């Protein structure tokens, strides 16, 4: 008998790394997981060496960022992979939940609920994160978000201030957004761990949706060596856009310094967050605005609920495979109107992926399920 | 230099026999009046812990020192128990029989019986029994025996349920102290010099000294469900050393004592034959046979499908009641003397079965009869004697045990 | 969670398999894979196709209309 | 002398632009003639430089 | 009866068949099927490890059975119907007894 | 004689310990040849572009 | 009178050949009692796919009759003079032999040569023998040891002659006609493929000339059957069978064959490791690792390693059975005394192992009958008996290094064969068994 | 409002491994020094950083003495003005940006450091900027001082024609045209704007080779493990 | 030293006998004998 | 029976070294893995390459950025300093005291007494031409020394009570440490860059 069962760390590592027994048959979307790890490490070191050079002082912001690319040693390739390591980190987030989604992955209740939670805290870190710049998309996006916050009634308006610490986004505003866009990674990290902890009780769903215990195999080597070959793929991806495309997934105003006066033609959020942003013009009314934005991430958290299919995985389901991809497009299409101007007709279209964004999830699916259980004499 | 056994008894009843036949490899055997029957009702199952015991601290040798030292020099050593003896045995190279002598004085001489290391060797009397019992024989021959005597032959060979966890480091040194002594004791060898020996035995073996079996006659019937029963049924036989004894031995080759060609239909088998005419399933039988100091046990045993069993007892019953009514010919009695005058020269053939012989006999009679006299004694054997012996067992009070599914397996007063 | 040797109960089942160093790493790559997936691609393509389609259209309407409401009106 | 202003005549003197500089000529002597109506022209003359600078773009920087 | 022609088209859309599945198979285990099928005679229990173990190892490999091999719509025994069913009345009798 | 395979098996790969010297003499020799090799790609691609190329006219 | 001297004073084996080319051997010493026999060079690798378990269908009839002695006529004289006749057939060699009196020898070869050569093979005995084998074969399958065995030669020796079963599929023994039987015979019973052993009281002298007279009909003359190498391949064998209350494992590299020097190194090794079960005295103070250590923490409850001997080839490795959850644990004990023997076997380890060896092979060749198997099967095997004293020259040659570079050959970073029965869930993953076939220092 | 997007123009630098050309740079960074240092900011690019780049230590250094800057305080308490050396910053036109409303009525002209990343288009936008100015359409006037540039963002702009035919003699001797000094100081403001652009290109082949290379090969690894798996046969074997 | 006749293990499924061709030699004929050792493992004699 | 049991065909997805069921896979063995750990080997090398890489980039981030290099030297030109006065300089935000010296001030601190200073030093390992004595600006609580003052002629500090020489080295004050000779390298004859 070893020394990786026995030792009271390496017992950890080896029920959880090495002898897990791993379904045989889990696919590529199962590497997400494994990709998001390494998007927060990567994050965290590129991060960290950021933050060795970088000042929070309204005045010396801008200028530092762009002394870590111009002075400091490979100071450009560590900014820019930090940059478009953050859209590395939702590409790979989108994939990880759409998998979840599409396989039911999220009868794991724990684990899911943990996921939304994780899911909340990654993007208040990156909403933080596109502030420290002190561009105007920074200082702008910062101004309008934020200040959704006083649509709420009776304390919305002293809420907002409080947020900022002053009246507008300003020297306060930013050095809070350093401090906290540092602590909550190592938040991240934890509730992470939760999120695995909670993983390894069930061990995992594959892509039948049926029980897998009758063929798992050892994690390694099979999903070591898996995950090592993900795990290049997404470096290559992320090279890619940093050797090649740095600029591509931000936006050009981003490179103008904050002006309070002087405001951008069509002011928007990061890439990733334009879905949830065109949701919340669909709506006229301010504060309906601010809760469709809200439950348009919190409806996660009521998908288990939802879930009316005696089978699992979508992979034995039809109406349901159409539905979801439906719902993946209709995500593109609010991803693309997030990010028009808004006129005709994006007014129109917006709101009509809009009410198609909860349709899907609220009635379509749900009744789809229903049918193919009717089909199938369940 | 051509060689035959020596023997010598010392004046304290020791006995040591020993052949030196330069071999490479040398067996030395310390043979002891100290098997199961010598144990009593308050500690049973003690001498089978002893069995077990040997590699235990001794005085002179650690239980550690014991399994390295001997495994060091690629020897053995091993404890064998019958009901009325037990024998320590060590195999080396004729180079290390010094060391393993020594091991072999340590284990039988002074062994120390530790109460932490005794205690922990309780389990195995679990494991060694629980393994044994898988051989149905086990069963039948064990039960066969408790129904046959009223107090020493009926102990088991092996520690009753009961006794388990529960054998005391006193009672196996009271056990030792009581019946490994001198007079009681045979040291046999082979590929070693007597006049060593004889040294050892004054040496290290002088050691100081420390109810007769009542055959009943009774039943003990195992109801277990198998498709297949195995029944065994005695009368009380001749003790060995006597004449007699070897009339039985001599009855038993003519009714059928185990196969001789494999997969053979047993064609001179008195007993296999007359079972075979009636019933054609799957079965055995054989000719039971047991001769002890006081006593002995003569009969058959049965392997019999559950149903056919009533049927296979009873056509094997009455096959020797034809021997003992006088149904017996001369080319009979010729070729069962011819296999057991070959069954037990075959049974000397190894250096194994050889030292066996000598301390066997050391023990039970005064000396060494060499194979010749053997052989001879047992032309001596006339059919009338043959006769004898199976009019004895038919009309002697019978013991019989049976394991299996009994449903039509019958009583002793069923037959 | 739950160590191998205590997943779950599995009776009559032989598995025969080979090892690494004896057999090829692509056996039959491009001869039985390219089928395989062009079998898989017609499996899913009018579940998974007809939505980018879909914003496709959505999209390529969408652009021009926005591009032909900001031109003038001859009137 | 600049090479420029050469490809700019080259490249004028192409289906898409020609036809593109009639539409540009139609609504210069429509507004320019008419009075009182606040419309302008911008929009033809964007319609005109966008096909006579894409064709600019094309072989402008082999001069360069 | 009129929806028969529907029933067999999404039976082979479905396509669990191609797998070597039956309906009954591809049920998500809660509580109520995990009973039923520890209520299975080892027949029925090991020709489901088997057809399940097969399936998973047809996915790990993204392929189906040949065509002459695939679950007919017809030949789907609905082998866990009479232990599921009585499992879930059982239930429903302790929900209805603890009011 | 063996294969060229086996021949790198059994003087570099069989022992771990000379598994791993290999590996680490190997980086050394691949680094400068891959780096000298790549740049030259890089400078070719990019020729008379870059500072190096135009470094004469200034010195 | 030491111990090398003891070996020089062994009695030699005497070695004659007759016109056809039947080989007589025989070891002499004035003893009352007597073995001799027929070692032939036929078995399962000599078998095709659709004459397979012939050999083993031809021992069931063996001894049913003979044309000079038919029916249970054979049968009875062998009883009568208290003769035990008995037979085995393994993969390369079926054999014959008689334990009888001294006296007896002229019959004893008389039989044995009746056996051979004129064998009954009568219709009705046939069709009655076939149902025989079918219940063998349905005993067998509640072995769950033969079994194990059986899956590791089907797997390791996969697509030859060498992975077929001894007995044959039931599919052949229902089919095999008598015709197939007898063209078996006439094909693979030849002069140059037999030896004729005896040991025990026989002067040499008669023994050879007993052969001339009964066995001087057995031919010695198409395409002569010679055994074609067989392919080892690293590959698994997994009968999940959860019913069943322990699992057995059985694993092996590919080993030398009968006529390697190596061999000896090898067993020098194999008895470091040795064997164990749970009735053994030893316990925790046993001298191999891999016992004390298995004893210690009830990892298995026996096991034995074995280096299993073919012509041009062999299966090296052990056999366990264990616990269901300790298949894992047994692996890794197992796999981490390879390596250490491998990299880093010690003097008076191999000392142990040495003298363990020396007293395994001469205490095995005790009473006639091994002695005679050791004569019969060593002519087939080797082309001559092997005396004792030759085989602790080899012993003596073994040192710590030989160990290491011996086994560094066979078990260090090789493919093995494995083969698992009964509930095997834990049963490591073929990968896992082979990167624990070589450490990373 | 109508918008006029500029068209991609095949710059020495538009490839995926294709480097500045840096002697457009040295002629490119002289555009800015003749034509645009006395109105726009470049508060980023130092002396220092045309070393290696454009110019040699020797002509930086030259090129740094030209300039006036302020330095101080002396050990009197007073700030002085002092010739220019390396380490200091291209000169600011104005103290602050109300001084330089003030000279260009009302608007401000933007630093230009950034203007290549902080513009859709980039160096294609500021092309067409600097040579697409051209006479007001019909039907158009703006306020006196924003010129008419298509380009430009609500069709109107308050910077002057800045390029001409001969606006400056380089200092290699390339024929001045209005196309030719556009096309130099955009090669300038790109390189402005993104330093890294050679080294960061010259990892892109490094990375995309060593990708070629380790991509196929942890893959061959990845399909030598599961090919234990992948090669598998079951067999379901009830009594 | 040498390994015995049948290797001995407790709880392990017992092995079936179906025909007069296996069932004989089973059947008792002398006394018990037990051996136990430190090398071979622990046999039970007719 | 298990008997019946034959392991399938892996013909498929065999090496080719391994097809041959008559043949040894012995000979192929060597080779095998061979193939397959050089595949590994190699992978290794390649990852060795890039994480070298990859890591010696992020330690080159924490060492000096490109505009604190641009303030690590200072040039000084010898002809704008005249015989036998001072000049200060700013240098790493520090004083930087460079002395043209005389033929007197050269002979002067030359035979001065080696023992008697707090800190022993001679002049000629002070400093690396003769006419040119190069330190910066006081080693005891830090203030700056005012030139051709003093009691040994050198320098002199108004906060405690120090007197260097010319030479730079204290004589009498509570000083600990002589002021300090910075790394430095005359160019061409005409300039100095410290540094
Ligand atoms: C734990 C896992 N369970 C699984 C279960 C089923 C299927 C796949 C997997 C995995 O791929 C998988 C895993 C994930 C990640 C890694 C590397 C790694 C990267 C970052 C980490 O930091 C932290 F924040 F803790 F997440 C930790 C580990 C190796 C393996
Ligand atoms: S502070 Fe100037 S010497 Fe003390």
């Amino acid at each position: 008998t070893n020394i990786r069962k026995s030792h009271p760390l390496m017992k950890i590592v080896n029920n959880a790394f090495i002898d897990l027994p791993a379904p045989s048959n889990i696919s590529s979307w199962w590497n997400f997981g494994s990709l998001l790890g390494i998007c927060l490490i990567l994050q965290i070191l590129t991060g960290l060496f950021l933050a060795m050079h970088y000042t929070s002082d309204t005045t010396t912001a801008f200028s530092s960022v762009t002394h870590i690319c111009r002075d400091v040693n490979y100071g450009w390739i560590i900014r820019y992979m930090h940059a478009n390591g953050a859209s590395m980190f939702f590409i790979c987030l989108y994939m990880h939940v759409g998998r979840g989604l599409y396989y039911g992955s999220y009868t794991f209740l724990e684990t899911w609920n943990i996921g939304v939670i994780l899911l909340l805290t990654v993007m208040a870190t990156a909403f933080m994160g596109y502030v420290l710049p002190w561009g105007q998309m920074s200082f702008w996006g910062a101004t309008v978000i934020t200040n959704l916050l006083s649509a709420i009634p009776y304390i919305g308006t002293n809420l907002v201030e409080w947020i900022w610490g002053g009246f507008s986004v300003d020297k306060a505003t930013l050095t809070r957004f350093f401090a906290f866009h540092f602590i909550l990674p190592f938040i991240i990290m934890a509730i992470a761990m939760v999120h695995l902890l909670f993983l390894h009780e069930t061990g995992s769903n594959n892509p039948t949706g049926i029980s897998s215990d009758v063929d798992k195999i050892p994690f390694h080597p099979y999903y070591t060596i898996k995950d090592i070959l993900g795990a290049l793929l997404l470096i290559l991806a992320l090279m890619l856009l940093v050797l090649f495309a740095p600029d591509l997934l931000g936006d050009p105003d981003n490179y103008t310094p904050a002006n309070p006066l002087n405001t951008p033609p069509h002011i928007k959020p990061e890439w990733y967050f334009l879905f949830a942003y065109a949701i919340l013009r669909s709506i006229p009314n301010k504060l309906g605005g601010v809760l469709a934005l809200a439950f348009s991430i919190l409806i996660l958290a009521l998908i288990p609920l939802l879930h009316t299919s005696k089978q699992r995985s979508m992979m034995f389901r039809p109406l349901s495979q159409c539905l979801f991809w439906a719902l993946v497009a209709d995500l593109l299409t609010l991803t693309w109107i997030g990010g028009q101007p808004v006129e005709h007709p994006y007014i129109t279209i917006g709101q009509l992926a809009s009410v198609l964004y909860f349709l899907l999830i609220l009635v379509l699916m749900p009744t789809a399920g229903t049918i193919e259980n009717k089909l199938l004499k369940w | 230099h051509p060689q035959d056994l020596e023997f010598t008894r010392l004046p304290n009843g020791l006995v040591i026999a020993s052949l030196e036949n330069y071999a490479p490899a040398s067996r030395i055997g310390l043979f002891i009046k100290a098997g199961s029957r010598y144990e009593n009702s308050n500690n049973l199952g003690t001498s089978h812990l002893l069995r077990l015991a040997s590699s235990l601290t001794t005085k002179g040798a650690s239980s550690f020192k014991i399994t390295r030292g001997i495994e060091a020099v690629g020897g053995k050593l091993s404890v064998t128990s019958t009901r009325e003896n037990m024998a320590y045995t060590v195999e080396c190279l004729r180079d290390d029989v010094d060391i393993l002598m020594e091991f072999l004085l340590n284990v039988t001489t002074a062994p120390e019986f530790r109460r932490w290391e005794v205690a922990a060797l309780q389990p195995q009397l679990r494991i060694d029994k629980a393994v044994a019992l898988q051989n149905p024989q086990a069963h039948v021959i064990e039960n066969l025996h408790a129904a046959a005597y009223r107090n020493a032959l009926a102990n088991s060979l092996y520690c009753p349920d009961y006794r388990i966890g529960k054998v005391t480091p006193v009672e196996l040194h009271d056990y030792v102290q009581n019946h490994f002594t001198s007079a009681r004791m045979a040291l046999i060898g082979l590929g070693v010099s007597h006049p060593v020996l004889k040294q050892v035995a004054e040496q290290f073996l002088n050691i100081r000294g420390g109810a007769k079996a009542k055959y009943h006659g009774g039943e003990i019937r195992e109801q277990n469900g198998d498709s297949l029963v195995h029944a065994a049924l005695v009368a009380e036989s001749a003790a060995i050393g006597s004449a007699e004894a070897n009339a039985f031995s001599v009855l038993q080759h003519v009714l059928g004592a185990g196969p001789h060609v494999k997969r053979g239909s047993n064609a001179t088998s008195s007993l296999y034959q007359a079972v075979a005419k009636g019933v054609h399933q799957p079965f055995d039988v054989s000719a039971f046979n047991a001769s002890y100091s006081d006593s002995g046990l003569f009969g058959f045993y049965t392997i019999s499908q559950a149903a056919s069993a009533g049927d296979v007892i009873k056509a094997a019953y009455n096959q020797v009641k034809t021997i003992a009514q006088g149904n017996l010919s001369n080319p009979d009695v010729q070729a069962a003397k011819n296999k057991l005058k070959a069954g037990y020269l075959m049974s000397v053939e190894s250096s194994e079965g050889f030292l066996d012989e000598v301390g066997s006999q050391a023990l039970a009679a005064g000396s060494y009869t060499p194979p010749s006299t053997v052989l001879q004694q047992i032309d001596a054997v006339a059919d009338a004697d043959v006769i004898n012996a199976a009019k004895k067992f038919v009309s002697g009070r019978k013991s019989m045990a049976a394991s299996g599914n009994l449903g039509h397996t019958p009583f002793i007063d069923e037959l | 969670g739950r160590q191998f040797g205590h997943l779950t109960r599995v009776r009559h089942v032989i598995t025969y398999s080979l090892s690494p160093f004896e057999q090829r790493a692509f056996p039959h790559y491009f001869s039985k894979g390219i089928p395989n997936v062009l079998r898989r691609t017609r499996a899913c393509i009018l579940r998974v196709a007809p939505p980018f389609v879909a914003f496709y259209l959505v999209y390529t309407w969408g652009t021009q209309e926005f591009e032909k409401s900001k031109r003038k009106n001859p009137a | 002398v600049d090479p420029l202003t050469t490809v700019r005549e080259q490249c004028e003197q192409l289906e898409k632009c020609v036809k593109a500089r009639e539409r540009l000529e139609l609504c210069d002597e429509r507004v320019s003639s008419r009075s009182q109506t606040e419309e302008d022209c911008t929009e033809e003359l964007l319609d005109f430089l966008h096909a006579r600078d894409h064709c600019v773009a094309h072989k402008l920087f082999n001069s360069l | 009866r009129w929806l028969e022609g529907i029933r067999k088209w999404y039976y082979n859309a479905a396509g669990f068949n191609k797998l070597g599945l039956m309906r009954d198979d591809t049920i998500h285990e809660n509580d109520d099927v995990k009973e039923a099928i520890r209520r299975l005679p080892e027949n029925l229990y090991n020709d489901r490890v088997f057809r399940i173990k097969r399936a998973l190892d047809l996915s790990m490999r993204q392929q189906i059975l040949p065509k002459e091999q695939w679950t007919k719509y017809e030949e789907d025994k609905s082998y866990l119907e009479p232990y599921l069913k009585e499992v879930i009345r059982e239930r429903k009798e302790r929900e209805e007894w603890a009011k | 004689a063996p294969t060229l395979t086996a021949r790198l098996y059994s003087l570099l790969f069989r022992r771990t310990s000379t598994f791993a010297l290999t590996i680490v003499v190997g980086a050394l020799f691949f680094e400068r040849a891959f780096d000298q090799g790549a740049d030259a790609i890089y400078e070719h691609i990019n020729e008379g572009k870059l500072w190096k190329h135009i470094k004469h006219k200034y010195e | 009178a030491t111990y090398a001297q003891a070996l020089q004073s062994v009695p030699e084996t005497q070695v004659s050949q007759l016109d056809n080319g039947l080989r007589v051997a025989s070891e002499q010493s004035s003893q009352p009692t007597c073995t001799v026999g027929v070692w032939i060079d036929a078995g399962s690798r000599y078998e095709s796919e659709k004459n397979n378990g012939a050999g083993y269908f031809v021992e069931h009839l063996a001894f049913k009759g003979t044309k000079n002695r038919p029916g249970n006529a054979l049968e009875k004289e062998v009883e009568s003079m208290g003769a035990h006749l008995n037979a085995y057939s393994t993969r390369e060699h079926t054999a014959y032999y008689i334990k009888a009196l001294s006296k007896d020898l002229p019959k004893a070869v008389e039989l044995l040569a009746d056996i051979v050569q004129n064998c009954s093979l009568e219709d009705s005995q046939i069709e009655k023998e076939r149902d025989v084998i079918l219940q063998e074969l349905q005993e067998n399958d509640t072995s769950m040891r033969d079994v194990v065995f059986n899956y590791l030669h089907a797997t390791a020796f996969q697509g030859t002659p060498l992975a077929q079963s001894v007995e044959g599929p039931s599919e052949n023994v229902r089919k095999l006609s008598r015709a197939d039987l007898t063209e078996y015979l006439s094909r693979h019973y030849k002069a140059p493929r037999m030896v004729l052993a005896a040991a025990g009281g026989l002067e040499h002298r008669q023994l050879l000339d007993l052969a001339q007279k009964h066995f001087s009909g057995l031919s010695g003359t198409e395409t002569v059957p010679t055994l074609s190498p067989c392919r080892f391949t690293g590959s698994q064998i997994c009968h999940r069978e959860d019913g069943l209350p322990l699992a057995h494992v059985a694993i092996a590299v590919e080993g030398p064959g009968w006529a390697h020097p190596d061999n000896v190194a090898l067993q020098v090794a194999n008895a470091i490791i040795g064997h164990y079960d749970c009735t053994y005295g030893g316990g925790a103070h046993l001298s191999s690792p891999l016992a004390s250590i298995a004893a210690t923490n009830k990892l298995c409850q026996s096991f034995q390693t074995f280096n299993i001997c073919y012509a041009d080839t062999g299966l090296l490795g052990a056999h366990f059975v264990c616990d269901h959850m300790s298949i894992d644990d047994m692996m890794f004990v197992l796999q981490g005394q390879w390596m250490r023997l491998c990299t880093s076997a010690t003097e008076s380890e191999v000392l142990r192992g040495k003298n363990l060896l020396r007293n395994a092979l001469v205490s095995h060749l005790d009473g006639t009958t091994p002695v005679c198997e050791d004569i019969g099967r060593s002519l087939l095997t080797y082309g001559r008996r092997i005396p004792l004293a030759e085989w602790e020259s080899r012993i003596a040659e073994v040192d710590a290094r030989v160990v290491r570079e011996v086994c560094s050959k066979y078990f260090y970073d090789q493919c093995p064969a494995v083969a698992g029965f009964g509930p095997i869930e834990q049963l490591p993953d073929y990968n896992r068994i082979r990167s624990g076939m070589f450490w990373l220092r | 409002d109508l918008e006029l997007h500029p068209p991609s123009y095949p710059w020495s630098h538009r490839g995926l491994l294709s480097s500045l050309d840096h002697t457009s740079i040295r002629r490119g960074f002289q555009v800015y020094k003749q034509v645009c240092s006395s109105c726009h900011s470049m508060d980023y690019v130092a002396y220092r950083h045309l070393v290696g780049v454009c110019y040699t230590e020797d002509e930086a250094k030259a090129l740094a003495e030209e300039v006036e800057v302020q330095d101080g305080p002396n050990e009197d308490g007073e700030m002085f003005m002092r010739p220019g050396k390396l380490s200091d910053y291209f000169p600011k036109p104005y103290p602050n940006p109300e001084a330089a409303r003030a000279a260009n009525n009302g608007a401000l002209p933007p630093d230009l450091s950034y203007i290549v990343r902080a513009r859709h288009g980039g160096e294609d936008y500021v092309f067409s900027l600097l040579t697409g100015y051209c006479e007001p359409p019909t039907g158009v006037s703006l306020r006196e001082g924003l010129y008419f540039n298509p380009y430009f963002p609500g069709q109107a702009i308050g910077m002057a024609p800045p390029i001409y035919n001969e606006v400056l003699e380089f200092d290699d001797g390339t024929p001045a045209t209005m196309s030719q000094v556009a096309k130099d100081v955009c090669t300038f403001l790109r390189w402005a704007a993104e330093p890294e652009h050679d080294h960061r290109k010259r990892m892109g082949l490094k990375m995309l080779l060593m990708m070629g290379l380790l991509l196929p090969l942890v893959y061959a690894m990845k399909r030598h493990k599961w090919s234990v798996l992948k090669s598998r046969k079951l067999a379901y074997r009830p009594p | 030293a040498v390994p015995a006749t049948s290797e001995s293990p407790v709880l392990d499924l017992k092995r079936s006998v179906l025909c007069r061709e296996s069932l004989r030699g089973q059947a008792a004929g002398r006394p018990l004998v037990a051996s136990v050792s430190l090398n071979v493992p622990a046999s039970v004699r007719y | 029976s298990h008997t019946d049991i034959k392991v399938p065909d892996f013909s498929d997805y065999r090496r080719p070294e391994v097809l041959d069921s008559t043949k040894s896979s012995k000979e192929s063995s060597e080779a095998r893995k061979g193939f397959s750990y050089l595949v590994t080997a190699t992978t290794t090398v390649g990852v060795a390459y890039a994480a070298k890489n990859v890591v010696s980039q992020f330690v080159s981030s924490m060492s000096a950025s490109a505009d604190v290099l641009a303030m690590s030297k200072i040039e000084i030109k010898l002809s704008d300093i005249p015989e036998g006065k001072n000049m200060a300089f700013k240098w790493r935000g520090k004083p930087l005291f460079v002395r043209h010296r005389t033929k007197k001030e050269i002979d002067q601190e030359a035979a001065v007494e080696v023992s008697q200073l707090r800190d022993p030093q001679h002049d000629l390992e002070r400093v690396k031409k003769p006419e040119w004595v190069i330190l910066i600006g006081c080693t005891h609580l830090g203030c700056v020394p005012i030139a051709n003052a003093g009691d040994f002629g050198g320098y002199y500090c108004p906060c405690h009570g120090s007197h260097y020489d010319a030479s730079g080295r204290i004589r009498k004050g509570p000083a600990p440490l002589n002021l300090e000779v910075p790394s430095y390298e005359f160019t061409s004859d005409d300039m100095v860059i410290v540094g």
